C-alpha cells in the first residue's frame, strides 16, 4: 500500500549544467544584434 | 487426479465492514494406481455469494502466489500447482477470499442515540468439491454483543470469537445456513463511484486526479439530528464517520482536496519518510445513507514512474490507489491521457479490467487530440491496488510543435500591425 | 454595501 | 490570493447561475429561459426580465478562449471578469 | 524489460524553468519595443518590409519561447 | 499608499467563508454557509422546497441547488410578505401558510454561538414590518416589543415573541449550549443577553441539520397528524373512586395485571 523511499532527482549537476541553457539564450541574442550590417 | 483434503481450518473476519475467510487446506492425493497427474485442483463457490465475490487468492507456505483460472463446468477456479504431487504427497494450500456487501444492518432505522447491528449469512462446511476429512470453522466477531448464533455444533464463545466443531466427515458439494446477528459499529463507507484520470508530460510533471462519491451505506438514519447530542453527549452516533485518511504515493507535491462548491479546509496532510498521509474529513459527518463526492488531486515527477530508451517509452502506476483502509469501490474508471504524438500503445495489466475504444482530449495549445485510454472495472477492493504498464512510442522532435504555436500567433499578431500601416482608406 | 437586509 | 477563486456576494450568484446556464444551452435556450426553481409556485422568466450584459460577455470570452483550445471553466471566467475590464475602463 | 531502460528526464531542468522565462522574456520585450519605435517614427516611402518582417520574426520567437517556459513554470505542463 | 491600504484592509472580504483569527496571526476559517449548502445539494430530494428570507434566495439556488420560495430579487412583494408573516407568528398559523405552499425544508442562519452580526434575528423587525405591510390585521409591529418599548431577548421580552416561529426556529436546545469559558448556560454573543425561555419544543417542525458552530439551522416540516386526539382527559366522575393502579414493572418481570382474571 505504502510505496517506499523517494528516488534523487538525476536531473543536473550545479556550475555547468543550470548556467549552460541561459548562456544559450545569450549567446544566440548577440548576434542577432549583428544583422544590422 | 482424485484427490481429498485432510484437514481444514476456515477462519471468517467479520469485524470489518466486508468478510474475509481463509482456508488452511491440505491437498492429500489417495494413492491408487501410479497416475502421478496430479496438476490443477477445482475450487468452488456457493451460489448465494458468487456475486459478492471481489478478490480471490492462494498462496503456499507463505511463497509466490499461485495463479487461478476461471472455470465453467457442463462458477469454479482452477488452481495451477507449482509442483505436481505423487500420490501419497501432502500439500499446504491457503485459499483467502474477501466478500463485499454481505453484512446486512438488521433493524435497518437507527436513531442517532442507538447501536448498530449487522446480520451475515454463511455457510458452516468448506463449499468443496472433495470430502474433507476435518475442518474447523473460526469466526471472529466485532464487539462482545452476539444476539442468535446457528448452532450446528454447539460452538463455544470466548472474548469476541466463537469456535465451531470438528465437523467429522462430509461429501462434497455440501451447504448448510449459518446465521450470526452481532454489533458492528465500524465505518460502512462505499465508494459508489470512482473516476481517475493520469495525464503525462514529457516536460516533467504528471497530474494524477480522482473524484469520489461515497455513501454511509448501513443503518440509515431516521428522526431528527440534533448536533447538541452530537456535540455534548457522550458516545451519540458511534456508527457516524467523521474522518478518514488516504495514504499517497511519495513525493506526491501539489496535493489539493477540494469540492464541487470550492476548496474544503478540513485535511491535514503529513510527510513521512516513506509516504503521505493525508487524513480527510468531510464537510459532514456521515449518518446513513448520507453520500459526499470529493476531488482529490497531486502531481508528482516522472524520472520515478515514466522509463525510456530510445524511442520506446513505457509508464508504470498503480491501477487504484489508497483511499481508505477497507475500501470497497462499486465503479470504477481509469483514464490515462497521453501526449498527442502516441504513435502506439500497448497496455500491460494483472488482471481482466474492461478497456473501452479510445477518446482525444483537447487541453491547452493542442492541434491534434492527445490518445486517451479508458478502463471500466467493477467491485474493487483494497487488494486490488497493482500496477500497470503502458508502453507507446513518442518521436522526440515533436515535442517542439508545442512552442511553435505561441510563435506562429505573435507573429500573426505582429503581422496585423504590418497590414495596418499599408492601408490608405481614404477618399480625398 | 450588499444586496441584504440592513442589519 | 487569500481563501479560493470564488463569488463573493449574494447578488453574483444569480449572474453566475444565467451564465452557466447560457455555456451550457447556448444563446436562444437562455432568451427562452424559463427557471421553474425559483419563486416555485409562480416561477420567474429570467431571459425576460434580466439584463443579458454581463451573461452574454462572459459566454463569449468563454466561447472564444475555448474555441482556441485554452480550456479555462466558466466560473474563473466569471472571477476574473472585472479586473481585464476595468484596465478597459481606464483606457476609456 | 523495465530493467533495461533507464529513468526518464526532463530535457530543461526543472529548477532553471524561473530563469529561463525572464531572459527569454526580457529580450522578447526589448526586440518588441524596437519595433514598435520603427513603426511609429517612420514615413511610407522610407519604411522597409524586410526590417519590419525580419524583427517581427525574432521578436516573435523569443516572445514564444517565453511565453511557453512562463506558462510551464506557474504548473500548467503543457 | 491610501488606495492599496484601503483596498487591503477594508474591501477585500468575502461573505462566503468567514474568517476569525487567532491571537498568534493564525487565521481560522468558520466554513459553514458552505457546509449546510453542500449537505443540502447531496442529502435532499431533487424537488425539495426550501423557505428563506429573500436575502439568500440567490445563494441557495446557487450553491445548494434547489427551488427556493422567495429570491433576492424582488419583483412581487406579497409573496415576501406571506414568507415574512410564516416567520414571524407561531406554529399553528406558519404551519397553514407552509403547507399551502408545498415547502419541505426552513433554513434560518442563527449567527449566536458566534459572534456574528446579521443573523435572522437583527433581521427580524424587518420581516414584521413587510408582513404587516400587506396583512395589518394579523402582525402588529408594536406586539413584539416590551410594555416599556424595547426589543430584547431575555424574560423582559414580550411573550408573542417568545412564541413566534423564527424565535422557536433559531433557538432551539440553545438554553444548554454552555461555552466552556465561565458564563450564564444560555447566552448569546451578540444580544449580550440571557434566553428567557430555555426549553422549547416543536409540534410539525423536527431539526434536520445544524452546522458545526451553529451557523445555518435547517427544520424539516414534518408530515401532517397521523389522527387527530382528543384535547382532554377522558371523563372522570367523583361518585366512584378512581383508585389507579401502580405501575409494577420492571426490565425482569414484564407481566401484566388484569381486573376479571381467574386466580389459580
Ligand atoms: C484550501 O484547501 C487546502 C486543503 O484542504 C487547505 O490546506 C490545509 O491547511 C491546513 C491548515 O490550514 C494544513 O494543515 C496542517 O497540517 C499539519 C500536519 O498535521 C498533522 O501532523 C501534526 C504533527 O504530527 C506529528 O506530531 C504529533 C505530536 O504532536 C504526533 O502525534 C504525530 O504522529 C506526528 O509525529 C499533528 O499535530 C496533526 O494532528 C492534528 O489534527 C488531529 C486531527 O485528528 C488532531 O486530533 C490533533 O490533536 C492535531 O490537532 C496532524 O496529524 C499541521 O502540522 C499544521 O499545523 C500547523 O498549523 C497549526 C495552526 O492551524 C499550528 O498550530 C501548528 O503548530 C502548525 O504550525 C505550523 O506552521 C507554522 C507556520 O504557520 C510553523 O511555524 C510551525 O512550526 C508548524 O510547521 C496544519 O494543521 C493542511 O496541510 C492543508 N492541506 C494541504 C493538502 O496542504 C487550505 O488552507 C485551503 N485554503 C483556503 C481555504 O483558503
Ligand atoms: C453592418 C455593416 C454596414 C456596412 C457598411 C456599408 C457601407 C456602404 C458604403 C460605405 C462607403 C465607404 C466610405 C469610406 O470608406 O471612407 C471612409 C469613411 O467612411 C465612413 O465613415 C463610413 C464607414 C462605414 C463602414 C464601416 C464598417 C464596414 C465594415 C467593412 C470593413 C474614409 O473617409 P475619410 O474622410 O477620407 O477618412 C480618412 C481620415 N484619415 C485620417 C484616416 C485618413
Ligand atoms: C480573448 C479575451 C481574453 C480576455 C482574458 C480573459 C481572462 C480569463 C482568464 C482566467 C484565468 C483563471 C486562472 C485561475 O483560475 O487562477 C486561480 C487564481 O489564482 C491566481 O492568483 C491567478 C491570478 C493571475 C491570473 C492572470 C491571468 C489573466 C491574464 C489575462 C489578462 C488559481 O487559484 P486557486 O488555486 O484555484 O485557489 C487556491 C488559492 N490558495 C492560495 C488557497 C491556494
Ligand atoms: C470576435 C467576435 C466573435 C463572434 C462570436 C459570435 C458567435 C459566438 C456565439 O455563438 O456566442 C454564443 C454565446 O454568447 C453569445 O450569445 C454571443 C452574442 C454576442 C455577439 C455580438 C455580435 C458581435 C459583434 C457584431 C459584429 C455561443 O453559444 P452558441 O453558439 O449558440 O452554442 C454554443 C453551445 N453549444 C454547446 C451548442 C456548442
Ligand atoms: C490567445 C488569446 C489570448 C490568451 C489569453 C490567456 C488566457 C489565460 C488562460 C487561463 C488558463 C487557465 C489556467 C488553469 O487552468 O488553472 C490552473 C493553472 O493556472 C494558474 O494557476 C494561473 C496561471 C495563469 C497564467 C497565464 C499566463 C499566460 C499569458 C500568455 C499571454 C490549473 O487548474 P488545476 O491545477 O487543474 O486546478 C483547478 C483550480 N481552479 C480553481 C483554477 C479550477
Ligand atoms: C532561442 C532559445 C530557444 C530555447 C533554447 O534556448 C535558445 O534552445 C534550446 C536548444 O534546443 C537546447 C537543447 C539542444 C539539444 C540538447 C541535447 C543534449 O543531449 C542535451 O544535453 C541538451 C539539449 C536538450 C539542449 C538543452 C537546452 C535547449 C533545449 C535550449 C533552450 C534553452
Ligand atoms: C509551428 C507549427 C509547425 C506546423 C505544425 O504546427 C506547429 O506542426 C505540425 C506537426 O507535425 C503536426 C502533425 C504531426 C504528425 C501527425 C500525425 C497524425 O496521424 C495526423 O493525424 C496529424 C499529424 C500529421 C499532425 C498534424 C498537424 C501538424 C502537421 C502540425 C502543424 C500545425
Ligand atoms: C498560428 C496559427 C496558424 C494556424 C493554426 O493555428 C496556429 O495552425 C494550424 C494547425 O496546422 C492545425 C491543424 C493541424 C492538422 C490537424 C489534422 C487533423 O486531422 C484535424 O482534425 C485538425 C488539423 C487540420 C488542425 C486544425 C487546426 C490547425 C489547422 C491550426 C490553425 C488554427
Ligand atoms: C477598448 C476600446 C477603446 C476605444 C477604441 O476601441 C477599443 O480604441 C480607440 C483608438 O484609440 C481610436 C482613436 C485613435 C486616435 C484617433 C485620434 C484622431 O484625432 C481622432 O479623430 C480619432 C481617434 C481618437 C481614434 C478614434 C477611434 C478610437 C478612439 C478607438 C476606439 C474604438
Ligand atoms: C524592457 C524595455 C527596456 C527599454 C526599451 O524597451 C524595452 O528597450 C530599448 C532598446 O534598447 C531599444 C533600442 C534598440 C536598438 C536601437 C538602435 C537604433 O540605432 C536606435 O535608433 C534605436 C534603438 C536604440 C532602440 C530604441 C528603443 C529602445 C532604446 C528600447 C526601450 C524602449
Ligand atoms: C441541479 O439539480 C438538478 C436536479 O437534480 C440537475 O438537473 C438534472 O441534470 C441532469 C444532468 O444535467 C439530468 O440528467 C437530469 O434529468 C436533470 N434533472 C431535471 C429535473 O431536470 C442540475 O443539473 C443540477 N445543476 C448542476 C449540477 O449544476
Ligand atoms: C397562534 O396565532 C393565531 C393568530 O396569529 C391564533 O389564532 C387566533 O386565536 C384567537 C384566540 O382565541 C382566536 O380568537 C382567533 O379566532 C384565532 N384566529 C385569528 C385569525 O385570530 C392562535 O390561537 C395562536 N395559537 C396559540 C397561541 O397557541
Ligand atoms: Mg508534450
Amino acid at each position: 500500500v505504502q510505496s517506499g523511499p523517494r528516488t534523487p532527482n538525476p536531473y543536473a549537476s550545479d556550475n555547468s549544467s543550470l548556467m549552460f541553457p541561459i548562456l544559450v539564450a545569450f549567446g544566440v541574442f548577440i548576434p542577432t544584434l549583428f544583422c544590422l550590417c | 487426479p482424485p484427490l481429498i483434503n485432510e484437514d481444514v481450518k476456515r477462519t471468517v473476519d467479520l469485524s470489518s465492514h466486508l468478510a474475509k475467510v481463509t482456508a488452511e487446506v491440505v491437498l492429500a492425493h489417495l494413492g491408487g494406481g501410479s497416475t502421478s497427474r496430479a496438476t490443477s485442483f477445482l475450487l468452488a463457490l456457493e451460489p448465494e455469494l458468487e456475486a459478492r465475490l471481489a478478490h480471490l487468492g492462494v498462496q503456499v507456505k507463505g511463497e509466490d502466489e499461485e495463479e487461478n483460472n476461471l472455470e465453467v463446468r457442463e462458477r469454479f477456479f482452477t488452481v495451477k500447482l507449482p509442483v505436481a504431487l505423487d500420490p501419497g504427497a501432502k500439500i499446504s494450500v491457503i485459499v483467502e477470499t474477501v466478500y463485499t456487501h454481505v453484512l446486512h444492518p438488521y433493524p435497518t432505522q437507527i436513531t442517532q442515540s442507538e447501536k448498530q447491528f449487522v446480520v451475515f449469512e454463511g455457510n458452516h462446511y468448506f463449499y468443496s468439491p472433495y470430502p474433507t476429512k476435518t475442518q474447523t470453522m473460526r469466526v471472529k466477531l466485532a464487539s462482545r454483543n452476539v444476539e442468535s448464533y446457528t448452532k450446528l455444533g454447539n460452538p463455544t464463545r470466548s472474548e469476541d470469537l466463537l469456535d465451531y466443531g470438528p465437523f467429522r466427515d462430509v461429501p462434497a458439494y455440501s451447504q448448510d445456513t449459518f446465521k450470526v446477528h452481532y454489533e458492528n459499529n465500524s465505518p460502512f463507507l462505499t465508494i459508489t463511484s470512482m473516476t481517475r484520470v493520469i495525464e503525462v508530460s514529457h516536460w516533467g510533471n504528471i497530474a494524477v486526479e480522482e473524484n469520489v462519491d461515497l455513501k454511509h451505506t448501513g443503518a440509515v438514519l431516521k428522526g431528527p439530528f440534533s448536533r447538541y447530542d452530537y456535540q455534548r453527549q457522550p458516545d451519540s452516533g458511534i456508527s457516524s464517520i467523521r474522518s478518514f485518511k488516504t495514504i499517497l504515493p511519495a513525493a506526491a507535491q501539489d496535493v489539493y482536496y477540494r469540492d464541487e462548491i470550492g476548496n474544503v479546509s478540513t485535511s491535514h496532510l503529513l510527510i513521512l519518510d516513506d509516504s503521505v498521509e493525508m487524513e480527510i474529513r468531510p464537510r459532514f459527518p456521515l449518518f446513513g445513507g448520507w453520500k459526499t463526492h470529493y476531488i482529490v488531486g497531486y502531481n508528482l515527477p516522472s524520472y520515478e514512474y515514466l522509463y525510456n530508451l530510445g524511442d520506446q517509452y513505457a509508464l508504470k502506476m498503480r491501477f487504484v490507489d489508497h483511499v481508505f483502509d477497507e475500501q470497497v469501490i462499486d465503479s470504477l474508471t481509469v483514464k490515462i491521457i497521453l501526449p498527442e504524438g502516441a504513435k502506439n500503445i500497448e497496455i500491460d495489466s494483472p488482471y481482466e479490467i474492461s478497456r473501452a475504444p479510445d477518446e482525444l482530449h483537447y487541453t491547452y495549445l493542442d492541434t491534434f487530440g492527445r490518445p486517451v485510454i479508458v478502463a471500466y472495472k467493477k467491485n474493487l477492493v483494497e487488494q486490488h491496488i497493482q500496477d500497470i504498464v503502458v508502453h507507446y512510442t513518442f518521436n522526440k522532435v515533436l515535442m517542439l510543435q508545442e512552442p511553435l504555436l505561441v510563435v506562429a500567433a505573435f507573429y500573426i499578431l505582429f503581422f496585423t500591425v504590418i497590414i495596418y500601416v499599408r492601408l490608405d482608406f481614404s477618399i480625398t | 454595501a450588499a444586496n441584504a437586509t440592513a442589519a | 490570493i487569500r481563501f479560493e477563486s470564488i463569488i463573493h456576494e449574494f447578488d453574483p450568484w444569480f449572474n453566475y447561475r444565467s451564465t452557466h446556464h447560457l455555456a451550457s444551452h447556448g444563446f436562444y435556450e437562455f432568451l427562452n429561459w424559463f427557471d421553474e426553481r425559483a419563486w416555485y409556485p409562480l416561477g420567474r422568466i429570467v431571459g425576460g426580465t434580466v439584463y443579458p450584459g454581463l451573461m452574454i460577455t462572459a459566454g463569449l470570452i468563454h466561447w472564444i478562449l475555448n474555441t482556441l483550445n485554452i480550456t479555462v471553466h466558466i466560473r474563473d471566467v466569471c472571477v476574473f471578469l472585472a479586473p481585464t475590464f476595468s484596465g478597459l475602463t481606464s483606457i476609456s | 524489460e523495465l530493467e533495461a531502460m533507464s529513468r526518464y528526464t526532463s530535457p530543461v531542468n526543472p529548477a532553471v524553468f524561473p530563469h529561463l522565462t525572464v531572459v527569454l522574456l526580457a529580450i522578447g520585450m526589448f526586440f518588441t519595443a524596437w519595433f514598435f519605435v520603427y513603426e511609429v517614427t517612420s514615413t511610407k516611402y522610407t519604411r522597409d518590409i524586410y526590417k519590419e518582417l525580419l524583427i517581427s520574426l525574432v521578436a516573435s520567437l523569443f516572445m514564444g519561447f517565453g511565453v511557453l517556459f512562463l506558462l510551464l513554470w506557474v504548473g500548467i505542463y503543457v | 499608499v491610501h488606495c492599496t491600504w484601503v483596498t487591503s484592509n477594508a474591501y477585500s472580504s468575502p461573505s462566503v467563508v468567514l474568517a476569525s483569527y487567532n491571537h498568534d496571526g493564525t487565521r481560522n476559517i468558520l466554513d459553514d454557509f458552505r457546509e449546510a449548502y453542500f449537505w443540502l445539494r447531496q442529502n435532499t430530494d431533487e424537488h425539495a422546497r426550501v423557505m428563506s428570507w429573500w436575502d439568500y434566495g440567490y445563494q441557495i439556488a446557487g450553491m445548494a441547488n434547489r427551488t427556493t420560495l422567495v429570491d433576492n430579487n424582488t419583483w412581487n412583494n406579497s409573496h415576501i410578505a406571506l414568507v415574512g408573516k410564516a416567520m414571524s407568528s407561531n406554529e399553528t398559523a406558519a404551519y397553514k401558510i407552509m403547507r399551502t405552499l408545498d415547502v419541505d425544508y426552513v433554513l434560518v442562519i442563527f449567527g449566536g454561538v458566534i459572534g456574528y452580526s446579521g443573523d435572522d434575528i437583527n433581521k427580524f423587525l424587518w420581516m414584521v414590518r413587510i408582513a404587516e405591510g400587506e396583512h395589518p390585521k394579523d402582525i402588529r409591529e408594536s406586539d413584539y416589543f416590551t410594555p416599556q418599548g424595547e426589543f430584547r431577548v431575555d424574560k423582559a421580552g414580550s411573550p408573542t415573541l417568545l412564541n413566534c416561529l423564527m424565535y422557536k426556529m433559531s433557538y432551539y436546545r440553545f438554553g444548554e449550549m454552555q461555552l466552556d469559558f465561565r458564563t450564564p448556560p444560555g447566552f448569546d454573543r451578540t444580544r449580550n443577553a440571557e434566553i428567557g425561555n430555555k426549553d422549547i419544543k416543536f409540534k410539525h417542525l423536527e431539526e434536520a441539520f445544524t452546522s458545526e458552530h451553529w451557523l445555518v439551522r435547517i427544520y424539516k416540516v414534518k408530515a401532517p397528524d397521523n389522527r387527530e386526539t382528543l384535547d382532554h382527559k377522558p371523563r372522570v366522575t367523583n361518585i366512584f373512586p378512581k383508585q389507579k393502579y401502580l405501575s409494577k414493572k420492571t426490565t425482569k418481570r414484564k407481566r401484566g395485571y388484569i381486573k376479571n382474571k381467574l386466580v389459580f
